């Protein structure tokens, strides 16, 4: 499939530390099947999203149904079936680090993934189960969309 | 001031036996910056074994 | 001086660089023999760079030491390093 | 411990060392105190 | 802490001492470094030429590329070390105190 | 041995130091240019990196000549810089902070 | 009046047995490290009076190297030392068959004393040092480096090694304060260790001048 995760979350505030640039917030979220805290910088300019919110965020590798690896380029004249016409915020980023709760001897319970989407920083936190697809400097998609 | 340091130290030069020596052939240094190195390249960095 | 012990670097210093890239590329310049091959280099300084790079250049570097004494490097000895 | 006795007896040696040259400063000293008394 | 006792403690760690530090307004090193109670060897003086007379070339070298490394750093600024010691050797390389003039 | 050095050479706990390579640099380099993931066990041996480093001092010649006078020379030269690589390089720090191959 | 001068006293003695130990020179580590309690034991703690008078201060060392290559160090009474108590000092060495001392004034030494100590220097090799600079051990200073007479066969290497004359070596004055503390003449170099903050360690080497 190329998705390394996905889950229902629900906007539980926007902006503690208040508002720190204009266009872009950042979403204190968690979900409900995982128990995954998020914090995710999204442009509110062209994809508002207000406090108690409850989208589908899908972290995947690449667009294409089919497993089939992304070049990182921007090819607009591409026909074939991408999931993002499934969602309606999608961004493109990469991972940049992976925190742990981990120990000199014992592994992590907990893991804490780092993305960057082009400055648009996420963290997405929780089981270290649900964050094995997750490698430093992969390239991954955001794929959210919001529901009702 | 500058002048005046200019011309105090115009003619010390790194030889090629390494040496830092003036125009007398009288070492001033064994070796430039005690460390025989160009200031362009080092940096700055931490002893981590130190604190 | 012992040939078979040299004690300056290994390496052509940068001051060295200059001035055997100016040296040869006056000869050039003077219609001395290129070493290299060419593909449509005019400029003296291009052909001496080429020659350097290609290691080359037929002049000997008499590093002077403070001493008196000298050491006689080629210039595909040392090594190049910009 | 076999080795922490082997270090602990060559403090030993040691110490014993700085005993023989203690007593050799003595055995120097002995002399000097003549050339002292003769000095002033 | 550049003026504190900075002192290694016994668990390995640097720990700067806040102790009392006397500052005159002139100069007797000679004097003062033989007082009881004053640190003959932390006492110094910023007159290069009295440490010239008291200590030696080598201190005086030292002290000299301490002195110069306060006038250059007080505003903050930062010179590679290389060149306040060969302006300091060009100053002491023959055993006096070679004034740049 | 090397602490004790760098305590008597800095006897304010200063650890900024003017050094040539910023090793840590070279070693993210090396983290970003192999690939290394810092979660997975390593493959590099810390009896390979003892004498990897010690080779690599060996190499790192400021004072050329085998006689013992080249060789204190070439010590002392070289003294900050190959304590601070042993204490970059060091085979713990390789095996669970770097974790290069 | 009198703690002060059996204090000074005291400092005076301790600073001699570094330098003599640093010169070389056989000393006990107990007078090495003698506190002042125990020199008012060995020496007295009433100066002024006579109970110690300097004549008693006098040391006599020997060369670690040479059992016969001694030393004296002779604390005059005058402040002001004069050209007859030089010559009384000189005939003293004569007696004993020793070839160098140091004389510790007080005050200072009059212009005929020093020119006796410059003329005859190749019998008899004799330092002049003032109280007041042997308060202190200026070696202990932080800004003093290590210095380290070499011998000759060491010059002769550090020379062929670096293949330069001794008149292209950094120099350092006879006259000058840690020179004469280790005692050097014209001609030996001194090898100064000191710590760099950016080679760690570093060696430069000053011929005495």
């Amino acid at each position: 499939a190329g998705i390394l995760f996905e889950d229902i979350f629900d906007v539980k505030d926007i902006d503690p530390e208040g508002k720190k640039f204009d266009r872009v917030s950042r979403l204190h979220c968690e979900s409900e099947s995982f128990k995954m805290d998020l914090i995710l910088d999204v442009n509110i300019q062209i994809y508002p999203v207000d406090l108690g919110d409850k989208f589908r965020l899908v972290i995947a590798s690449t667009l294409y149904e089919d497993g089939t690896l992304d070049d990182g380029e921007y090819n607009p004249t591409d026909d074939r079936p991408s999931r993002a016409d499934q969602f309606e915020y999608v961004m493109y980023g990469k991972v940049y680090r992976i925190e742990g709760d981990e120990t000199s001897t014992e592994a992590a319970t907990r893991l804490s993934a780092y993305v960057s989407y082009g400055g648009l920083l996420m963290r997405l936190q929780g089981d270290a189960n649900n964050l094995h697809g997750f490698e430093v400097d992969s390239r991954v998609y955001l794929l959210m969309k919001k529901l009702a | 001031i500058q002048r005046r340091l200019i011309k105090s130290m115009e003619s010390v030069m790194v030889k090629y036996d390494a040496t830092v020596r003036n125009s007398i052939n009288q070492v001033v240094q064994l070796r430039y910056g005690e460390d025989g190195l160009a200031g362009e390249s080092v940096e700055f960095q931490n002893l981590a074994t130190l604190k | 001086q012992a040939n078979q012990k040299r004690i300056t670097t290994p390496y052509m210093t940068k001051y060295e660089r200059a001035r055997v890239l100016g040296t040869r590329a006056l000869q050039i310049a003077m219609c001395a023999p290129v070493m290299v091959e060419l593909e449509g280099e005019t400029d003296p300084l291009l052909i001496a760079m080429k020659e350097l790079k290609a290691r080359k250049i037929p002049i000997i570097i008499r590093r002077y030491l403070p001493d008196g004494s000298y050491e006689d490097w080629g210039v595909d000895e040392l090594i190049i390093s910009d | 411990r076999q080795k922490l006795l082997k270090e602990q007896e060559e403090k030993r040696l040691r110490e014993k060392e700085e005993q023989k040259k203690l007593l050799e400063q003595r055995a120097q000293y002995v002399e000097k105190t003549k050339n002292i008394l003769m000095f002033t | 802490d550049n003026k504190k006792k900075i002192i290694i403690t016994e668990d390995g760690e640097f720990k700067a001492l806040q102790e009392w530090i006397l500052e005159t307004d002139g100069v007797s090193l000679m004097r003062v470094l033989s007082e009881k109670d004053v640190d003959p060897v932390r006492t110094t003086s910023n007159d290069i030429v009295e440490i010239f007379t008291v200590l030696g070339i080598e201190a005086v070298r030292k002290a000299l590329e301490r002195e110069l490394y306060h006038v250059i750093s007080f505003d903050g600024s930062y010179v590679n070390y290389r060149h306040l010691a060969l302006l300091c050797d060009t100053m002491t390389c023959r055993g006096h105190l070679m004034a740049i003039t | 041995e090397d602490r004790e050095v760098l305590r008597v050479i800095f006897p304010t706990g200063d650890s900024k130091v003017v050094l040539p390579c910023n090793l840590l640099r070279m070693i993210w380099n090396a983290q970003k240019i192999f690939h290394i993931n810092p979660r997975l066990p390593s493959d590099l041996h810390p009896i390979k990196v003892v004498e990897g480093v010690k080779e690599l001092s060996k190499k790192l010649v400021i004072v050329n000549g085998d006689d013992p006078l080249s060789r204190q020379a070439q010590e002392n030269a070289t003294l900050l810089f190959n304590i601070h690589l042993r204490s970059t390089l060091c085979s713990r720090r390789m095996a669970e902070e770097f974790r290069l191959s | 009046d009198d703690e002060e001068e059996t204090y000074r006293l005291w400092k005076i003695r301790k600073t001699i047995m570094q330098l003599c130990h640093d010169r070389g020179y056989l000393v006990t580590q107990d007078e090495l490290d003698q506190t002042l309690e125990e020199f008012k034991a060995q020496f007295g703690d009433k100066p002024s009076e006579g109970r110690p008078r300097r004549t008693d201060l006098t040391v006599l060392v020997a060369h670690n190297d040479d059992p016969t290559d001694q030393m004296f160090v002779f604390f005059p009474e005058e402040p002001k030392v004069g050209i007859k108590t030089i010559k009384v000092y000189c005939q003293r060495m004569q007696e004993e068959n020793i070839t160098r001392a140091l004389i510790v004034v007080q005050q200072g030494m009059t212009p005929s004393a020093k020119q006796s100590l410059v003329d005859m220097a190749p019998k008899y090799i004799l330092e002049q040092f003032l109280q007041q600079e042997l308060l202190i051990n200026i070696t202990e200073h932080e800004l003093v480096p290590e210095h380290v007479v070499m011998t000759k066969e060491e010059v002769t290497e550090l020379l062929a090694r670096y293949k330069l004359r001794e008149n292209q070596l950094p120099r350092i004055q006879a006259g000058d304060p840690v020179a004469r503390y280790f005692g050097i003449k014209r001609g030996q170099v001194v090898k100064i260790i000191r710590p760099s903050e950016t080679a760690g360690r570093y060696i430069t080497y000053r011929l005495v001048q």
